[PDB]
């Protein structure tokens, strides 16, 4: 394991954020800026997708391991990691999208 | 640019010779478990297992007593206690049947207004919450553990006509529905009201009053001009199609708007791209994606299977080599990816099943 499921997810989601933060560093008329803003939206969505699908796969793995006190504590912790990683992705988006305009 | 490549490894025609309307792989399985898929059509449910060298083995075959039943959709869940998978099936007779795949026994059943059922979806995080879309102005949320109707979505500001399709987001926090009236409607189910409705449905015991949600959290008619027959979430973005031979990628509000900050009164929409194709302008033609939402698939009315790489931004560049076979000329109603995205199954109007193994 229950410990490894929460651990493997914690790292997987953190490797997602790191890959977005760098993918974004690789990124002008009003039109050209809107195309770059779209590109950054596209990229952050792919990140939000990955984090949420890691959580789903972590959840199911645990659910397919049947304690009931530590297995419900496992999902509780994973769903909290997901909301943290999504917050961080939505803040890195809001930083880069304001940077392209400024 | 798309890199995905597939090979047709097998095909079979089911003995009943009726159209196959639905196909779904079971994703509620561990790595190493056998790859099982369900097909629905006529009054039949058939379970198949994918094996090496393109082998497609028949596991189970279910015949409904009601010979007048015409199954259109199916969806997988699992039993909260035992963890064994369960299959929900529905179609023309307006009845949801919950089949135990070990014994092929219909254990539970639910009836809404009684109209034919278009689509079934299970909640991503709560296996007991089943979303039903029927030939009606409203959509239903069921609790299959307590056998109760949790909520009804529609009415005063619901779809003005028949709801055609609906989908949950990845975490089951919201639903996006679409219908004949050209509109797409957001229904938030992570709200205090909906969380409480769910709780009370669980707390209910004989050894029930459903919530009537008359108003959505966002609505638009500015995406498609004709009826919207298929809708799916792509992260915080929406994929949706009509009869205009394209899947539209779009989002509520402006480019930079957070989906969870979107007000019900929001009048704006942003179109991000279009997945173009041809000859798929007929009724009930569904599109699907793999677990990781890396691939988008859509079969057409002449037996051609369009695939796109969802990691590619430009939909024009995302287009993968179209999957064709000389003996596959029947309309493809639905397609299903295996949990690992290695097998792609397509089902047709002539009762044929087509297996495409991913080469690259």
């Amino acid at each position: 394991m229950i410990n490894e499921i929460k651990k493997n997810a914690q790292e997987r989601m953190d490797e997602t954020v790191e890959q977005l933060k760098n993918e974004l560093s690789k990124v002008g008329t009003e039109e050209r800026r809107l195309e770059l803003a779209k590109q950054v939206v596209f990229a952050a969505n792919r990140a939000l997708i990955r984090v949420r699908t890691i959580a789903l796969e972590a959840a199911w793995r645990l659910l397919m391991l049947g304690n009931k006190r530590d297995i419900s504590q496992a999902l509780e912790e994973i769903e909290k990691l997901t909301k943290v990683a999504a917050k961080k992705i939505k803040e890195v988006l809001e930083a880069k999208i304001k940077e392209l305009r400024e | 640019k798309c890199k995905y490549s597939f090979k047709c490894v097998n095909s079979l025609k089911e003995d009943h010779n009726q159209p196959l309307f639905g196909v779904q792989f079971n994703w509620h399985s561990k790595e190493g478990d056998p790859l099982v898929f369900a097909t629905v059509g006529s009054n039949r449910v058939t379970l198949y297992e994918c094996h090496s060298q393109g082998e497609i083995r028949l596991l189970q075959s279910y015949v409904d007593a009601d010979a007048d039943e015409n199954f259109y959709t199916c969806a997988w869940t699992y039993d909260s206690n035992t963890s064994h998978p369960l299959l929900a099936v529905a179609g023309s007779r307006g009845i949801i049947r919950i089949i135990n795949p070990i014994t092929m026994q219909c254990i539970k059943h639910y009836v809404g207004h009684g109209n034919a059922i278009n689509e079934l979806k299970f909640h991503p995080r709560d296996p007991n919450l089943l979303l039903s879309v029927s030939k009606d102005h409203a959509l239903r949320l069921w609790n299959i553990q307590t056998d109760t109707l949790v909520a009804i979505f529609g009415g005063v500001e619901g779809h003005r006509d028949e709801v055609l399709s609906a989908d949950y987001d990845l975490l089951g926090e919201k639903i996006m529905s679409c219908g004949m009236d050209h509109s797409l409607k957001l229904w938030r189910i992570n709200s205090k009201r909906m969380m409480n409705a769910i709780k009370e449905s669980y707390d209910y015991n004989p050894n029930f009053i459903s919530q009537k949600i008359h108003f959505p959290d966002f609505s638009t008619r500015d995406i498609h001009r004709n009826y919207v027959d298929c809708v799916r979430w792509l992260g915080d973005l929406i994929l949706s199609k009509s009869c205009e031979n394209a899947i539209v990628c779009w989002k509520p509000g402006k480019m930079e708007d957070d989906i969870d900050k979107i007000k019900p009164s929001e009048s704006n929409v942003t179109i991000l791209g279009r997945f173009d194709y041809s000859q798929c302008d007929i009724w009930y033609m569904r599109f699907s994606m793999d677990f990781w939402q890396k691939m988008l698939a859509l079969g057409n009315q002449v037996g051609k299977l369009y695939v796109w790489d969802l990691e590619v931004e430009d939909p024009h560049k995302a287009k993968c080599t179209t999957l064709t076979h000389h003996k596959c000329g029947a309309a493809i109603r639905q397609t299903s990816f295996s949990r690992d995205s290695s097998i792609l199954i397509a089902v047709c109007d002539d009762a044929s099943i087509w297996r495409w193994d991913r080469l690259r």
